[PDB]
């Protein structure tokens, strides 16, 4: 798997900051590429936890699985300690397009089984169902990586 | 510091953006470019209250807090209509219809 | 700046900036394709949706690419169905 | 208290162990040096009878809880067997038990040399 964690045996000290309104899912993805999932975080708190270089990190809405941005980012990899200090891992909400928003707070109201007795355009009924996972964002992101590479 | 405004007058409504340092002067500047009427032919609002030219955004109440992106605050506008002020007139937006029973 | 104006079902107009506006693919296609040179009509959007769509255009132009703590695009329970209907026509 | 030469042999066993280190450099006792909480993984108490980790088995060597290798060997087995009780056999710590076991075997009979 091209996303995954390396078998790092250097330790390294992070900060996970919620800088987000979210209940916050840090997951940790697994030496096979495997997202785990760990404790998560309530808004407006910080962990100083510990981790290794090289290992890979994700962060998600814990109610929803909405994606979330990690310094700027979608992926976060713990690296240089300088000077002793913890690597500061800022987690904020992106800037999410009106249609993603818009999807999210139908998605909180209405009940799973209840979307198509919305009065709505039949492809916002996929849209509604299809629903934000770690694995579905993993998958995009590994293609992403692969044509980069 | 950034300001996010609503200009409103009847049916007409203009998204800005201004410093809290900028004047009331200079916001009638920026309608006169868009709606073609000198400062001289306008009056600005905060709610009620009509705002000075000289008095900074800051000073008539508009701070970061208050005036958001996602939440701008409404700077209420009236024109010289027939030789004299009109009274200010903003219309309502339209009312959002009865909330459906799956989203009850 | 250039400003476009956008009027919904009920005869509001917006004025925003043009740059703000062009966050919309269908705005854009609509200002190169229809009455005067820079207004476009929404037939089916009403004043309380395009509204928030115009502070939906400032919020995204304000927060992206920016080194501050985001907040929520807040959205009430009653505009939601629409609010997404015109968010999917205007692919925003 | 256990004679002097008793606890010398039992704690350089158990340093062998888990300074331990394969091919690529990995302390294979790392995981095993501290259980999973009972509150984080409550199944693995449901489950397993008689948990115990390397931290655990350093504190019976310094409180004299056991009078022999005899006694040492049997709770570095109970550890290995626990290990690959809850674990996935082919899963990376299963596979790590089973060298530490390994190890243990081979560092009670240099000792015993
Ligand atoms: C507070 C907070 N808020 C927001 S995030 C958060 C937070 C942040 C950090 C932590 C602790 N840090 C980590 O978990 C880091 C993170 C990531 O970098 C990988 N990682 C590791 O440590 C990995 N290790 C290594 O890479 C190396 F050490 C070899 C170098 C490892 C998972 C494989 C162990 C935290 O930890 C709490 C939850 C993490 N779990 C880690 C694995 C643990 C564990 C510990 C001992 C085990 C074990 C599993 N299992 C299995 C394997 C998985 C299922 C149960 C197992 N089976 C046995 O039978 C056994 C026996 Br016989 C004796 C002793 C231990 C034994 N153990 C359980 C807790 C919470």
């Amino acid at each position: 798997p091209v996303l995954r964690s390396v078998n790092s045996r250097e330790p390294s000290q992070v900060i996970f900051c919620n800088r987000s309104p979210r209940v916050v899912l840090p997951v940790w993805l697994n030496f096979d590429g495997e997202p785990q999932p760990y404790p998560t975080l309530p808004p407006g708190t910080g962990r100083r936890i510990h981790s290794y270089r090289g290992h890979l990190w994700l962060f998600r809405d814990a109610g929803t699985h909405d994606g979330l941005l990690v310094n700027q980012t979608e992926l976060f990899v713990p690296s240089l300690n300088v000077d002793g200090q913890p690597i500061f891992a800022n987690i904020t909400l992106p800037v999410y397009t009106l249609k993603e928003r818009c999807l999210q707070v139908v998605r909180s109201l209405v009940k799973p089984e209840n979307y198509r007795r919305l009065d709505i355009v039949r492809s916002l009924y996929e849209d509604l169902e299809d629903h934000p996972n770690v694995q579905k964002d993993l998958e995009r992101l590994t293609q992403e990586r692969i044509a980069h590479q | 510091m950034d300001v996010f405004l609503m200009i409103r007058r009847h049916k007409t409504t203009i998204f800005t953006d201004a410093k809290e340092s900028s004047t009331v002067f200079e916001l009638k500047r920026i309608v006169e470019g868009i709606l073609k009427r000198p400062p001289d032919e306008q009056r600005l609002y905060k709610d009620d209250q009509l705002l000075d030219d000289g008095k900074t955004l800051g000073e008539c109440g508009f701070t970061s807090q208050t005036a958001r992106p996602q939440a701008p605050a409404t700077v209420g506008l009236a024109f010289r209509a027939d030789d004299t002020f009109e009274a200010l007139c903003i219309e309502p937006f339209s009312s959002p219809p009865e909330l459906p029973d799956v989203m009850k | 700046m250039m400003y476009v104006k956008l009027i919904s079902s009920d005869g509001h107009e917006f004025i925003v900036k043009r740059e703000h506006a062009l966050t919309s693919g269908t705005i854009k296609a609509m200002l190169s394709g229809p009455n005067e040179t820079n207004e476009v009509n929404f037939r089916e959007i009403p004043s309380h949706v395009l509204s928030k769509v115009c502070m939906y255009f400032t919020y995204k132009v304000r927060y992206t690419n920016s080194s501050t703590e985001i907040p929520e695009f807040p959205i009430a329970p009653e505009i939601a169905l629409e609010l997404l209907m015109a968010a999917n026509f205007l692919d925003c | 208290p256990n004679p002097p030469k008793l606890t010398k042999q039992m704690n350089a066993i158990i340093d062998t162990v888990i300074n331990y280190k394969d091919s690529s450099g990995r302390q294979l006792s790392e995981v095993f040096i501290q259980l999973p909480s009972r509150k984080e993984l409550p199944e693995y108490y449901e489950l397993i009878r008689k948990p115990v980790d390397f931290k655990k088995i350093k504190e019976r060597i310094r409180n004299h809880k056991y009078r022999s290798l005899g006694d040492l060997e049997k709770d570095v087995m109970l550890l290995c067997h626990n290990a690959q009780t809850f674990n996935l056999e082919g899963s990376q710590i299963y596979e790590d038990s089973i060298v530490l076991q390994s190890v243990f075997k081979s560092a009670r009979q240099k000792i015993a040399k």
